[PDB]
RNA sequence: UUAUUGGAGGUAGAGCACUGUUUGGACGAGGGGCCCCGGGUUACCGAAUUCAGACAAACUCCGAAUGCCAAUUAAUUUAACUUGGGAGUCAGAACAUGGGUGAUAAGGUCCGUGUUCGAAAGGGAAACAGCCCAGACCACCAGCUAAGGUCCCAAAAUAUAUGUUAAGUGGAAAAGGAUGUGGCGUUGCCCAGACAACUAGGAUGUUGGCUUAGAAGCAGCCAUCAUUUAAAGAGUGCGUAAUAGCUCACUAGUCGAGUGACACUGCGCCGAAAAUGUACCGGGGCUAAACAUAUUACCGAAGCUGUGGAUUGUCCUUUG
RNA sequence: CUGGGGCGGUCGCCUCCUAAAAGGUAACGGAGGCGCUCAAAGGUUCCCUCAGAAUGGUUGGAAAUCAUUCAUAGAGUGUAA
RNA sequence: UUGGCACCUCGAUGUCGGCUCAUCGCAUCCUGGGGCUGUAGUCGGUCCCAAGGGUUGGGCUGUUCGCCCAUUAAAGCGGUA
RNA sequence: CUGGUGACUAUAGCAAGGAGGUCACACCUGUUCCCAUGCCGAACACAGAAGUUAAGCUCCUUAGCGUCGAUGGUAGUCGAACUUACGUUCCGCUAGAGUAGAACGUUGCCAGG
């Protein structure tokens, strides 16, 4: 239930396009106990984890040094490309 | 033949065809569906031909949902006329389809049966298509 | 050469050049038309009169300010320069 | 201070862009101007960035 | 002109709150076919309601980018306005792009916007008003560049590096069709023996039941099970009027390494028939002299620069 | 005027869409109105709030008038938008 | 082919049919070579290759067409103002 | 604290539950008078105070609805390069919807407690 992520800076349209081509997925982390953080996660790894935990399963996100348990609040998908364009992670109060 | 019972305006501007599908890009009523990968007008006749083909192969055991409806009327001038002197009479009814739009949805059959049924439907339609399933 | 029918349309009225006549933050002399409109899309504000045709006009010399007037309404006002 | 050179011609270009090139003080093709750096100048350069080369 | 700030407005997109359009679910206000003033329940459920999903130039709960109007506004630039003398013009064209019309026809037609032509020579696009580069004061057997190019025609790389293509693709076209070939993933089986081949079996109830004149595994329907297994379907096909017969699925051996499916992609293939002569690279020719991605050179104009000269402004300023 | 002319249609004015979120903008483009009306349907002062639906009630019926509740405007605004 | 458009030609680009002379394309009428066939043979059907040569005389109609008579291996379809 | 009267885009509303009454505000009691009903003292008006917090009203709780609402991403788009592709690429701007969240108001002046 753990997948590593990398933080992101301000991005141009080209950068995000390169990220998705690389196979990484742009994402944001929000919720209780966390400020909004923009993160990138590998698509394949995310898909494996979500299968293990399910759609609403709690996930351990390696947000920089800290690790935050998160849920997939929402995701954006491209039907033609069969690719997840964006993922929203909601922090869960424990 | 699917067509609107009434319209406020019988003579309408032809729809914009450039761009990607606004909605109906996900299978919501059935297990499987046919996704358009190209843009074209879809006529009421084309819908019926595709519908009849898919139902026959399915043998009516499965349920067919037709996602697209031909709302827009289109006109044609009478034959051998010069330009001008007003717009022509209504000739047909069409649905604008852009890449991503799910044309039809099928349920109550095995995938193999659905794939063949949608294949038979695809050959009746102007656009290029891809077989699609509900995504979770 | 096939014979042809005719359209029953082909008519339109003259355009009435409605809309803003003066900018927000611009000085205007008294009597200056600020906005031309049918009904009250913009309401008469401070030192601004509404004509019989719903034209908005400055009632004094001053600066034009377009202002909100509740959730879904707007008004135009004129304020005298110091 | 920035040095702006008109590397590409204003022929075939929209008039509004031509006005900006005039405003920057650029004249004939390959002409140069030396101007102080400020936001207003940068905006003019931004409008005609395709037509000019900038050196600091 | 730009920056900064304020404002008007409803387009693109989006959305369905309104007006219409529309798909699939449920669900019923109220009685009829139906079962009692004495009750019920297998249409219509049309009212309505609800959940999910779509559509709109003349729909909008929303709503940009731009453009527009301004500012005792700053930077840069050089116009602007008024009055008076003299005009010409009122057939426009292409291209790009936002639209109407036409057929998401026209080198069509009609409006918005920009550019060029018109009224513009020079270089490129073989030739080619309107495309691309660029605006010719005059002279030079000087230099640097643009678009476009660098094997020969024909000036400059037979340049460098790493791949792709085999179709002269490059150097005209579609639905659709295909063990062409390259790349990046996903997944099944496999030296406790994969895939293919070869050898052997491939059975019994049973010719399963109905149908049909006939249906025995193989015209059409219902079910699709037990038994001996080292394995067998109430049969994937060929075949018989029905049979039969052949064969397959599946299984056990021989050799031993890979073998199968799926998704996303690069570049190619077929689909592809017209009239004087090759004739859809400008030619020769090219397997790179094609294509992709980088790197460094060079060529290339009447552009820019150098030198001399002309005319007219401006500024220094008798001078020049 | 006219996608040659004739024939057909049209000619002024108003409203909308085309119109590309200022304004303006064409085609024999898509839709409709006008050549009035009102002596109050004008002015002012004061007062007032709809359509529709449900339920109850006689003549009375889906629908007349009455009553309560809900109803934010789906009403009305002389006459197109 | 019937049209759409109105771009060269109105200080002239002669217009239907026939006659004379042809010439080219191939989507092939005949003849030559094939595949498949619901191909026994003789005949056919359909498709592929193939443009070398060949592809008749009459009645009616200005006719092009078209019908008809009699043939022929066949009586091809188009372009060339 | 309460009341009168103002400001603000409902974060301010709606709904539901609860609480409160020397004064105040109502309900309320009458119609003699001012005044009133297209009938009606219902309302309006006036004269009052027996009764009552029942309701309105005020206060408290709440997030069901309505309202507000990011960040991130997406659509669209100015400009540019490339192309003619129902296009591509780069840059700036940047929604709508949805999500986290906000929110059962915040305040000015005057008179009382
Ligand atoms: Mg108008
Ligand atoms: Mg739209
Ligand atoms: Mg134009
Ligand atoms: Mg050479
Ligand atoms: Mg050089
Ligand atoms: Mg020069
Ligand atoms: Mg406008
Ligand atoms: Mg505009
Ligand atoms: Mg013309
Ligand atoms: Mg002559
Ligand atoms: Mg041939």
């Amino acid at each position: 239930s753990l997948k590593s992520i990398i933080r992101q800076g301000k991005q141009t349209r080209s950068d995000l396009k390169q990220l998705r081509k690389s196979g990484k997925v742009p994402a944001v982390v929000y919720g209780y106990g966390t400020k909004n953080v923009s993160v990138k996660v590998d698509e394949v790894e995310f898909i494996k984890v979500i299968r293990e935990v399910g759609r609403n399963g709690v996930i351990e996100l390696g947000v920089g040094s800290k690790t935050i348990k998160v849920m997939v609040a929402d995701y954006q998908f491209d039907p033609l490309k069969n690719q997840i364009t964006h993922i929203d992670f909601l922090a869960i109060n424990m | 033949m699917l067509l609107p019972k009434r319209v406020k305006y019988r003579r309408q501007h032809r729809p914009k065809t450039t761009g990607r599908s606004k909605g109906g890009n996900y299978v919501t009523f059935g297990e499987f569906g046919l996704q358009a990968t190209t843009t074209s007008w879809i006529t009421s006749r084309q819908i019926e031909s595709a519908r009849i083909a898919m139902t026959r192969y399915m043998k009516r055991g499965g349920k067919v949902w037709i996602k697209i409806f031909p709302h827009t009327p289109y006109t044609k001038k009478p034959l051998e006329v010069r330009m001008g002197a007003g717009k022509g009479a209504v000739e047909g009814w069409i649905a604008v389809v852009k890449p991503g739009r799910i044309l039809f949805e099928v349920a109550g059959v095995s995938e193999e049966v659905a794939r063949e049924a949608l294949r038979l439907a695809s050959h009746k339609l102007p656009v290029k298509t891809k077989f699609v399933k509900r995504e979770e | 050469k096939k014979g042809v029918s005719s359209t029953k349309n082909g008519r339109d009225s003259e355009s009435k050049r409605l809309g803003a006549k003066r900018a927000d933050g611009q000085f205007v002399t008294g009597g200056s038309i600020l906005y031309r409109q049918r009904g009250t899309k913009i309401y008469p504000g401070e030192n601004v009169g509404r004509g019989g045709d719903d034209t908005l006009f400055a009632k004094i010399d001053g600066v034009v300010k377009f202002e909100r007037k509740g959730r879904d309404k707007k008004q135009v006002s004129v304020y005298a320069v110091a | 201070k920035l040095q702006i050179t008109l590397t590409r011609s204003v022929i075939g270009r929209p008039e509004t862009q031509r006005k900006t090139v005039e405003a920057l003080g650029l004249k004939k093709t390959n002409s140069s101007v030396v101007v102080e750096d400020n936001p207003a100048i940068r905006g003019q350069i931004n409008k005609v960035k395709h037509l000019v080369t900038v050196e600091e």
